[PDB]
């Protein structure tokens, strides 16, 4: 989905699960879909996957000793699920706007989006 | 002071031995020991827990 | 094979375990009615003193 | 070599289902001494206590 | 006047990046353990061996940052880079992408890094003299042409490893 | 930044003299934890009799005649082995062994109405599928106000207070041995799980994964743990036996600081003394963490592990002959041992003074401040005593 569950656009880098020997569905709900939402069952890669990432930005607490660990954790559990899961993953980022320094946020919005008794009209 | 901490101790005892609470008066000195003292009393000498009854608490406040 | 063997050995510790068990109880009841006697010793002797 | 391949494939399949079928029974066990465990933990905890 | 401690009179960040399959975790593994192996796990999140030295007498403590070279573990943001006191952009001889992506990492640590830090480029899989696409102008004209550090190596045929280490190191205690 | 490990340090070089201040015997058996409030007015007491008791900490200064509990819950059943108190004073967890679950909020009620406790949260864990709860802490994320608790099957579930859904889910591997205690970092972002099979098991929270796994070189039941005052990465675990209270660096698993106050020679890993510790609390004080241990010998000692000569028994039996505390490294571990100096008429004013001491086992340690720091201890037998 180009819009997030609360509107804004996507950004950064994006890895979406390809489904394989079959084309990319554009019907509402996709058959294909490439961001498993967290109502699904949780890909263990998928939970881990969005947290490397998120650690990657800065958005998780840096802890040298345990990211030593759990990022070698990390790396066994990718391996192992690599091995077993063959999907591939097909990267896809998106553009990022900025003015003056500052990063924008596109959100879907319409372009017209900015009484009930009558005494008198029936 | 120390009628105080007699009174009180003497009251703790009362409850330790699970004397009967209604022949206790917080400010009678000897008349809780004789009925704790008393042989009477069935609960004299037993080993286990004891409460300490808010009345009792409070009346002493 | 080699689960086999550790499911043995596990049926073994299940039975084991519930023995642990069941003597640790009934040695818990016996000394609780020893402890009941020795309160009731001693409560005949505080009351006698 | 098909047939071959087929045939220690069923038995591959074949050791793994009673393979996963030990591995539950191994989790159930677990569990159940990890209850017997407790309370042989809870005795001696009381019968030092007595 | 500060406290000071004598295990390490400097400790210097290290930190290696570079696309997949480059040799970044053999570079590491490589300096900091003596290691090799043919098996590759793929680094994701970070790694962090240490390795002590002594340098012109003084004591320097090298941290060895791995990083990720998948780009499912990688984000427009990065980090990593903050705090970093060098970073070694790593390629592989026998990738002719993973060569030409160096100007992308050089993108990365002009925007995140420190403002002093010194690059260094190390080609790995020098070993792969059978498979080099990459060659030493080829690659020498353009490190010369920022005047980062420039070496080749293989931690296969580990001895130009080595000489990588030492001389970030070194270009790391000409800044300090 | 802002990291605090307690909200009320102890006062500056308190050192507990173990003078008895209050003796409570309010609970029918074994008391199974002492906490303490957040904003040190409360602390409170459950035991195998079914019922938690709060205690105004405030009362126990001996300012009031009678110290009784302030209230009396009994509505979880069964035997109810632990709980915790809930930032700002405002919650208290219960765990009963039927495996029930149950948030009581103590009422505040001015004077002078008795606070009035009623269950607002209730969790029933399955029996079969969960089973009874073995240790608990609280922990608040700002966001979220998680109650972990840890199951016989192995299942950790941290219960957000706020929104009532489970915040995180951690699996243990019960290969590891059953769940005996959990200790969560301050800096929340890692928990240890001690099993009684004396695995020490690294999780991390920020991530949600075990990272490592470990186990005691001689097996031994892990009775509780902590998370070290000054190193960040060192657990303190008081293991079975030899009354050994060890702190771990979890990052390599080599035991750093090991206490060996038993009759078996220092580390040894045969035929180990009965004793052990119970009872376990870390404070910073400020440089110098200070640990008090109370276990099944009876005695809370004080152990310095800054200064280790200065160690000493804050309340034992009368008669203990004096003890010395020296310092060795053995095997690589740094080792204080207690070594019993074998001791070589006065009038008496009454008769004998009677022992202040707990006769049975202590089950659970605990501190509150008030106007002076006080370290409450409770014992197996059902007495709690407060000491100043
Ligand atoms: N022939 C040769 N192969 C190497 C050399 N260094 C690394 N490799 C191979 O490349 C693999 C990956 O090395 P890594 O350090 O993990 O490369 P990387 O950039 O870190 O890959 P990621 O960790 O996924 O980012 C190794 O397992 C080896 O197979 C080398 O010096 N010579």
């Amino acid at each position: 989905s180009l819009f997030g569950k609360y509107g804004m656009f996507r950004q950064g880098m994006h890895d979406l699960k390809v489904w394989p020997n079959v084309e990319a569905d554009g019907s509402e709900p996709t058959k294909t879909p490439g961001r498993t939402s967290s109502t699904l069952s949780e890909d263990q890669m998928s939970r881990l996957a969005k947290l490397t990432k998120a650690h990657r930005q800065g958005h998780m607490v840096k802890v040298d000793w345990l990211d030593r660990l759990t990022f070698r954790e990390i790396e066994m559990i990718n391996e192992s699920e690599k091995r077993s899961s063959n999907f591939m993953y097909l990267m896809v980022e998106f553009r990022c706007v900025k003015c003056d320094d500052k990063e924008y946020g596109i959100v879907y919005y319409e372009k017209d989006g900015d009484l009930t008794s009558f005494e008198l009209v029936k | 002071r120390a009628v105080k901490k007699l009174n009180a101790n003497i009251l703790y005892l009362c409850f330790s031995q699970h004397v009967n609470l209604d022949q206790l008066q917080p400010l009678h000195t000897l008349r809780n020991l004789m009925y704790l003292v008393s042989p009477s009393s069935e609960h004299l000498g037993r080993s286990g827990p004891f409460e300490v009854r808010a009345d009792l608490e409070e009346s002493m406040e | 094979q080699k689960l086999y063997s550790r499911a043995q050995r596990h049926q073994e510790k299940k039975e084991k375990i519930q023995r642990h068990n069941r003597k640790l109880g009934d040695l818990v009841e016996k000394k609780t009615i020893d402890l009941r006697s020795h309160y009731e010793r001693l409560a005949n002797l505080r009351r006698s003193h | 070599v098909e047939k071959n391949r087929k045939i220690v494939a069923e038995n591959l399949e074949k050791v793994q289902a009673e393979a996963e079928r030990l591995d539950q029974e191994e989790a159930q066990y677990q569990r159940e001494y990890s209850e017997f465990k407790r309370q042989q933990l809870e005795l001696d905890d009381e019968l030092k206590s007595v | 006047m500060s406290s000071m401690n004598p295990e390490y009179d400097y400790l210097f960040k290290l930190l290696l990046i570079g696309d997949s399959g480059v040799g970044k975790s053999c570079l590491l593994l490589r300096f900091a353990d003596d290691t090799y192996t043919e098996s590759y796990i793929s680094t994701i999140g970070v790694d962090f061996k240490i390795r002590t030295i002594e340098l012109d007498g003084k004591t320097i403590k090298l941290q060895i940052w791995d990083t990720a070279g998948l780009e499912r573990f990688r984000t427009i943001t990065s980090s990593y880079y903050r705090g970093a006191h060098g970073i070694i952009v790593v390629y592989d001889v026998t990738d002719q992408e993973s060569f030409n992506n160096v100007k992308q990492w050089l993108q990365e640590i002009d925007r995140y890094a420190s403002e002093n830090v010194n690059k260094l480029l190390v080609g790995n899989k020098c070993d792969l003299t059978t498979k080099k696409v990459v060659d030493y102008t080829t690659a020498k004209e353009f490190a010369d042409s920022l005047g980062i550090p420039f070496l080749e190596t293989s931690a296969k045929n580990a001895t130009n490893v080595e000489q990588s280490f030492m001389t970030m190191a070194a270009e790391i205690k000409k800044r300090m | 930044e802002n990291a605090e490990w307690e909200s009320k340090p102890p006062p500056p070089g308190w050192r507990p003299k173990g003078l008895l201040v209050a003796h409570l015997h309010e609970h029918k058996s074994a008391v199974n934890r002492i906490r303490v409030s957040d904003e040190h007015s409360l602390f409170a007491t459950c035991s195998n009799d079914g019922t938690v008791k709060i205690w105004n900490s405030q009362k126990m200064e001996g300012k009031t005649t009678t110290t009784r509990s302030i209230l009396t819950y009994s509505r979880i059943g069964g035997r109810v082995k632990t709980l915790t108190f809930c930032q700002g004073s405002h919650y208290l967890a219960i765990a009963s062994d039927n495996g029930a679950v149950q948030l009581l909020g103590i009422e505040a009620s001015k004077l002078p109405k008795s606070p009035k406790i009623h269950p607002l949260q209730s969790r029933i864990l399955d029996q079969k599928e969960d089973g009874c709860v073995v240790d608990m802490h609280h922990f608040n994320s700002g966001a979220q106000s998680v109650l972990a608790y840890a199951t016989v099957n192995g299942s950790l579930v941290g219960w957000d207070l706020r929104s009532s859904s489970n915040a995180w889910t951690l699996k243990h591997d019960l290969k590891s041995g059953l769940i005996t205690s959990f200790a969560v970092d301050i800096h929340q972002c890692w928990l240890c799980i001690g099993t009684s099979s004396g695995t020490m098991a690294c999780w991390d929270m920020r991530f949600q994964l075990p990272i490592s796994s470990h186990c005691h070189p001689s097996r031994a039941r892990i009775r509780r743990l902590s998370m070290h005052p000054l190193y960040q990465s060192w657990v303190i675990a008081a293991v079975q036996g030899n009354n050994e209270v060890s702190m771990w660096d979890m990052e390599t698993g080599d035991r750093r600081f090991t206490l060996w106050a038993s009759s078996a020679p220092p580390l040894s890993e045969l035929q180990p003394s009965p004793h052990s510790v119970h009872g376990i609390y870390c404070s910073p004080a400020d440089g110098n963490p200070i640990l008090l241990t109370a276990g099944s010998d009876m005695k809370i000692r004080f152990w310095d592990l800054a200064y280790p000569e200065r160690s000493y028994v804050v309340a034992g039996s009368t008669s203990s002959p004096s003890v010395s505390y020296y310092r060795k490294i053995i095997e690589g571990t740094e080792v204080v041992q207690e070594i019993q100096n074998k001791q070589k008429d006065t009038p008496r004013r009454g008769p004998e003074s009677l022992p202040v001491g707990h006769h049975d086992i202590i089950t659970d340690v605990a501190t509150f401040q008030t106007t002076q720091g006080f370290i409450v201890t409770a014992s197996r037998d059902g007495i709690v005593k407060v000491w100043k």
